[PDB]
RNA sequence: AUGGUAGGAUAGUGGCCUACCAUGGUUUCAACGGGUAACGGGGAAUAAGGGUUCGAUUCCGGAGAGGGAGCCUGAGAAACGGCUACCACAUCCAAGGAAGGCAGCAGGCGCGCAAAUUACCCAAUCCUAAUUCAGGGAGGUAGUGACAAUAAAUAACGAU
RNA sequence: GCCAGCAGCCGCGGUAAUUCCAGCUCCAAUAGCGUAUAUUAAAGUUGUUGCAGUUAAAAAGCUCGUAGUUGAACUUUGGGCCCGGUUGGCCGGUCGGAUUUCCAACGGGGCCUUUCCUUCUGGCUAACCUUGAGUCCUUGUGGCUCUUGGCGAACCAGGACUUUUACUUUGAAAAAAUUAGAGUGUUCAAAGCAGGCGUAUUGCUCGAAUAUAUUAGCAUGGAAUAAUAGAAUAGACGUU
C-alpha cells in the first residue's frame, strides 16, 4: 500500500498531489514566474542587438592560467552590463570600440562555460558581417 | 487563403548518429546497388517501417474480422504488384520477413543492370538520367521508380533514344562534319 | 515528319450550345509536339465545320514529346461561337479584333478623378473665366 | 459578425457536393431555398462538376438566359437555385428529365428518367393547420403551400402533385410495413420497411427498417420518407435499387467487372 | 455587478441605457490581478520515433494613422493623402494673421550592431470610372545587393 | 626566454617551444570561409515514450483528511447451418491478361437453436414457404425465362416512445501558396504548370493530379473495453 491513494474516486486528490510535487522539478520552476520574461538578458529570446563599451581581460578558474578575451555591452533593449566572450585567434581586433555587435548564447542555458567564471555569452557578428569571415577572410569591415 | 496543400517528408533518420557497426552496412549497400546519398537507405528504411506496423496493427485484430482481411487482401496485393514478396509467402504474417534488401532489386536503377543493357550497375544509372531507357513507349528520368511486376518485360531504349533509332547522338554530328 | 494522327476522346452530344464536346489526342514521331492554326484543320476536315467555328486549348505534350492531348470543341456554325466564346480565345484565331482598352491603373484612376463632380460639371468650364478675369 | 453570411469558404461546402478542394478558393452558395441548404445543391454544380453539359461558371450563366431549364416545370435564371431531394430538372435542348435522389454509397445522383415521369413528385408531410379566413393546409418539404386537403392525410407521410398544377393526387400513410427511403445520417441513400415507429416524446422518435438483402436498422423519425407499399416503390430508384455493401462485396464487383 | 418587467436607443437583438424591482454571477478543474522584448494563424527552422523553439515579414483576419475625442457625407467611414476642436510636435509671415500629419513611394535626418536608387513605364497584372480611348510609385521593371539559394570556370592532352 | 603573445576546455611559454611572431612545408572547406549571439539536435542533463531520489543534489517528522487521481468480479456464451466475396494454389481456357471445376487462407451479410427489430396506419413490396407449364444435356439439389393465395424493416412519413456517455470506424465538410508527392528534359538543377505530335501549306491533341491537411463539431457502422440507468413503503407488461 505505497504512499498514494490508489481506489476509484481518488480522481481529485491526484491532479493535485502531481501539480504540487511538480514545483521543486527545476524546469516546470523557470516556466511559471516565466523568470526567461523578467530576469536574465534576452528575456524571452534568442539573439541580440548590442554596442560595445572597454575590451576587458579575464584570467582563467583553476586547474588552468589563461588571460581570455571578453567585451562589455548595451543591449538595444533593457540597456544591462553583461560581459561576453570572443572566438579563434586575435578576433579581438575586429571589435573596435562602440561598434555594433550581434550576441547569442553559450548552448548552456543560464549557465556558465568551461574555464571562465560570471560569464555567459558569445560574439557571433560585428557591424553584422559574421567574425567567422572577419577570421577566414571572406569579407572585411566598413 | 485556398486548401493548404498537404505533405509528408519520407525520411526517418537514425536514433544514434555515429558505428565501424552499421556504417561499413551502407557503404555494404550504396555501392554494390548503384545509389548516392544516405538519404536513400533512408527513404526505403521508412517505407518498410511504414508497412511493418499495418501488419503489427492487425495480426492483435480476431483473425477473420472484416478490416483485417478487407486490408490484407488489397495491403498484400499491392506488393505482389511491385516482385517485392513472392506468389507461393503471402499469408499476411510472413509480409514482417522483408528486409531492406529485397526492395532494392525492384528499383529500376539496378532492374536494368539485370535485361543486361548496361556494363555495370553506373552504366546502369547515367543510362536513366540521360533519357535513354522506357516502359510502354514511355521515358522514365529517375532511378527510384519501383518495378511494377507486370510491366519488367516491357523495359527498354526508345525511339526519341540514340541507342535504338532516332539519330546517332551529338558526338557522332561532329565525326561526320570532320572526315 | 512520318506523320500527325488525330486519335480522339470522350464525345458528348452538347445539345445546349449546338455544342459537340470531346478530349483530343496525338501520335507524333519527330515533330517536337503540335501547332493549333494548322490543328483545327484536322478536326474540321472530319467534323464538317470549316475551321473558324472551332476549338482546342491546353495542348499538353507528354514527358519524349512522342505523345499530345487538350480540349475538343465543335461548333454548329461559326455563328454560335461569335456567342458562347470567351473573346481572350478568338484572338488566338483572329476572329475578334482585340479591344485596345487602358493599363488597369488608369481605368480604376479615372473613376476617382468624375465621382466628385455632381453632373457634367460643364458649368465648371465657365466658372473658369468667373474666377480668372477679376 | 453582424447581418447574415453571404459567401461560402471552400471546405465548408458539404462533403457530398464531392467538390474538388483546390482551384476555387470560393465554392458557392444557395440563396433562400424552398430547400434544406445542406441536403441540397445548385445547378451551377449539377449542370459542370457532375454531368458535363458545362465546361466553366460563366458558361452556366449562359445556358440558363437562353430560360432553357425548368425546375418543377418552372424556369429559373437563378444561378444558385437551391434545389433538392425529389426534384425535377428538365432539359428543353435535349426531353433528356432527371429526378434528384441519392447515391447508395453516400452521394448526389446522376439519374435519368421516362419523359412521362417528370410529371409528378413526392410532396413530405410537414405540418397541418385550421389557417388564414378559417381554411386548413400542408407544407411539404419541397418548402412548398397546399390548400383544401383531405383530412385522412395526417402528420408524417408523402403527396404525388402534378407540377403543371399543385394538386394533391395520391397520399400514402405512416404504417408498420411500408417502403422507406432514408434522406439523411449514416444511412443516406438507402431503402425499405418500417418494421417498427418506436413512439416516446419531448422529442426523438426512432425508426426500424430492413432492405432487399435483409440487413438492419435504427435511425431518426425525422429522416424518413415513405414512397410506396413493398413492391411499386410511387419510383425510379437509381442503381445498386438503393442497398449498402460491406466493402468486402463492392471490392469484388470491380474485380466480376475487370473489363477495355 | 446578475436576472425580471416596460419603455427609450439601434438598421437591429441585449443592463446597450434608464425607470422601478429581486440578490444574484466568477473562483484551486486557477477566476480576478502582474508580466509579455504578444498582433493572430496559415506555416519556418529542427528533421527516428514522441519532440523543442520561432512565426514584426509575400496569402487570410484584426488594429492604426502624432495623441485623444466628436461628426459632415454617403449604401458603405468614427475615415486621417476627410474636417472641427483639444494637447503634444513643427512650418510660414509685412506679426494683422494664415497653413500643416512618410508607419503610400522615394529619398534624408535621427536611433543605433542592424538594412538599398529624390531613377524608367501602363507594355503585362489588375482596379476606377460617365466609361474600349484616360489615370493608376496598386503595380511592374531596371539601379544598389555576397540575405539566402540554384548551378559551375581557374587549365588540358602530347612528347621528351 | 612564465616576457610578448596564443588557448572555446585541457593547456603551451621560466635557452634546443610538435601551440606564441614569422619562413618553408603540408591539412580542411572551398567563391566562399570564419567570428560572435540567440536557438535547436546532441539532451534519456526535463523525461508521456525515457531519467534520478541507501550514501552522489533529492522520501516531507508522522498520521488524519476536502478536491485531485485511481478503483476485485458478475449480467449470450457456445454451437448450427447457409450463401457469396479476393488474396493463394491447380489448370491458362489462349492470338504477356480474360475464368471455370479442382482446392487452402481469410474476412463478412444472413438465418436457426427459449433470441427487440423505437413501433403502429398505409402505400412497397425485395424476397420465395411459392408453382401454374416444364425440361438444354455429364446414362441429376450441375442450369433460370413465368400469375394468382402468401416475407416486411430492401422505406417512405406521420405520430406514439425510442437509458445516457466517453472510445472507435468511416464519410463528408473543409483555401491555396508552403509540405510531402505524379507526370514533364527549365540546356541540368533550384524551378515552372508546362507540353506533345502532324499534312510543321492553314490541325490534331495529352494534361495542369493525388495524398496530408490532427486539435473542436456534425452524419455514421461498431458494441469489446470504462463509466452509468432502470423495480425492495412498490414496478413490468393488459386481454378485463
Amino acid at each position: 500500500g505505497k504512499g498514494k491513494p490508489r481506489g476509484l474516486n481518488s480522481a481529485r486528490k491526484l491532479r493535485v498531489h502531481r501539480r504540487n510535487n511538480r514545483w521543486a522539478e527545476n524546469n516546470y520552476k523557470k516556466r511559471l514566474l516565466g523568470t526567461a520574461f523578467k530576469s536574465s538578458p534576452f528575456g524571452g529570446s534568442s539573439h541580440a542587438k548590442g554596442i560595445v563599451l572597454e575590451k576587458l581581460g579575464i584570467e582563467s578558474k583553476q586547474p588552468n592560467s589563461a588571460i581570455r578575451k571578453c567585451v562589455r555591452v548595451q543591449l538595444i533593449k533593457n540597456g544591462k552590463k553583461v560581459t561576453a566572450f570572443v572566438p579563434n585567434a586575435g578576433c579581438l581586433n575586429f571589435v573596435d570600440e562602440n561598434d555594433e555587435v550581434l550576441l547569442a548564447g553559450f548552448g548552456r542555458k543560464g549557465k556558465a562555460k568551461g574555464d571562465i567564471p560570471g560569464v555567459r555569452f558569445k560574439v557571433v557578428k560585428v557591424s553584422g558581417v559574421s567574425l567567422l569571415a572577419l577570421w577566414k577572410e571572406k569579407k572585411e569591415k566598413p | 487563403p485556398r486548401a493548404p496543400r498537404t505533405y509528408s517528408k519520407t525520411y526517418s533518420t537514425p536514433k544514434r548518429p555515429y558505428e565501424s557497426s552499421r556504417l561499413d552496412a551502407e557503404l555494404k549497400l550504396a555501392g554494390e546497388f548503384g545509389l548516392k546519398n544516405k538519404k536513400e537507405i533512408y527513404r526505403i528504411s521508412f517505407q518498410l517501417s511504414k508497412i511493418r506496423r499495418a501488419a503489427r496493427d492487425l495480426l492483435t485484430r480476431d483473425e477473420k474480422d472484416p478490416k483485417r482481411l478487407f486490408e490484407g487482401n488489397a495491403l498484400i496485393r499491392r506488393l505482389v504488384r511491385v516482385g517485392v514478396l513472392s506468389e507461393d509467402k503471402k499469408k499476411l504474417d510472413y509480409v514482417l520477413a522483408l528486409k531492406v534488401e529485397d526492395f532494392l532489386e525492384r528499383r529500376l536503377q539496378t532492374q536494368v543492370y539485370k535485361l543486361g543493357l548496361a556494363a555495370s550497375v553506373h552504366h546502369a544509372r547515367v543510362l536513366i538520367t540521360q533519357r535513354h531507357i522506357a516502359v510502354g513507349k514511355q521515358i522514365v528520368n529517375i532511378p527510384s521508380f519501383m518495378v511494377r511486376l507486370d510491366s519488367e518485360k516491357h523495359i527498354d531504349f526508345a525511339p526519341t533514344s540514340p541507342f535504338g533509332g532516332a539519330r546517332p547522338g551529338r558526338v557522332a554530328r561532329r565525326n561526320a562534319a570532320r572526315k | 515528319s512520318d506523320a500527325v494522327t488525330i486519335r480522339t476522346r470522350k464525345v458528348i452530344s452538347n445539345p445546349l450550345l449546338a455544342r459537340k464536346q470531346f478530349v483530343v489526342d496525338v501520335l507524333h514521331p519527330n515533330r517536337a509536339n503540335v501547332s493549333k492554326d494548322e490543328l483545327r484543320e484536322k478536326l474540321a476536315e472530319v467534323y464538317k465545320a470549316e475551321k473558324d467555328a472551332v476549338s482546342v486549348f491546353g495542348f499538353r505534350t507528354q514527358f519524349g514529346g512522342g505523345k499530345s492531348v487538350g480540349f475538343g470543341l465543335v461548333y454548329n456554325s461559326v455563328a454560335e461561337a461569335k456567342k458562347f466564346e470567351p473573346t481572350y480565345r478568338l484572338v488566338r484565331y483572329g476572329l475578334a479584333e482585340k479591344v485596345e482598352k487602358a493599363s488597369r491603373q488608369q481605368r480604376k484612376q479615372k473613376k476617382n478623378r468624375d465621382k466628385k463632380i455632381f453632373g457634367t460639371g460643364k458649368r465648371l468650364a465657365k466658372k473658369v473665366a468667373r474666377r480668372n478675369a477679376d | 459578425a453582424r447581418g447574415p453570411k453571404k459567401h461560402l469558404k471552400r471546405l465548408a461546402a458539404p462533403h457530398h457536393w464531392l467538390l474538388d478542394k483546390l482551384s476555387g478558393c470560393y465554392a458557392p452558395r444557395p440563396s433562400a431555398g424552398p430547400h434544406k441548404l445542406r441536403e441540397s445543391l445548385p445547378l451551377i454544380v449539377f449542370l459542370r462538376n457532375r454531368l458535363k453539359y458545362a465546361l466553366n461558371g460563366r458558361e452556366v450563366k449562359a445556358i440558363l438566359m437562353q430560360r432553357h431549364v425548368k425546375v418543377d416545370g418552372k424556369v429559373r435564371t437563378d444561378t444558385t437555385y437551391p434545389a433538392g431531394f425529389m426534384d425535377v430538372i428538365t432539359l428543353d435542348a435535349t426531353n433528356e428529365n432527371f429526378r434528384l435522389v441519392y447515391d447508395v454509397k453516400g452521394r448526389f445522383a446522376v439519374h435519368r428518367i421516362t419523359d412521362e415521369e417528370a410529371s409528378y413528385k413526392l410532396g413530405k408531410v410537414k405540418k397541418v393547420q385550421l389557417g388564414k379566413k378559417g381554411v386548413p393546409y400542408v407544407v411539404t418539404h419541397d418548402g412548398r403551400t397546399i390548400r383544401y386537403p383531405d383530412p385522412n392525410i395526417k402528420v408524417n407521410d408523402t403527396v404525388k402533385i402534378d407540377l403543371a398544377s399543385g394538386k394533391i393526387t395520391d397520399f400514402i400513410k405512416f404504417d408498420a410495413g411500408k417502403l422507406v427511403y432514408v434522406t439523411g445520417g449514416r444511412n443516406l441513400g438507402r431503402i425499405g420497411t418500417i418494421v417498427h415507429k418506436e413512439r416516446h416524446d419531448g422529442g426523438f422518435d426512432l425508426v426500424h427498417i430492413k432492405d432487399s438483402l435483409d440487413n438492419t436498422f435504427v435511425t431518426r423519425l425525422n429522416n424518413v420518407f415513405v414512397i410506396g407499399e413493398q413492391g411499386k416503390p410511387y419510383i425510379s430508384l437509381p442503381k445498386g435499387k438503393g442497398i449498402k455493401l460491406s466493402i468486402a462485396e463492392e471490392r469484388d464487383r470491380r474485380r466480376a467487372q475487370q473489363g477495355l
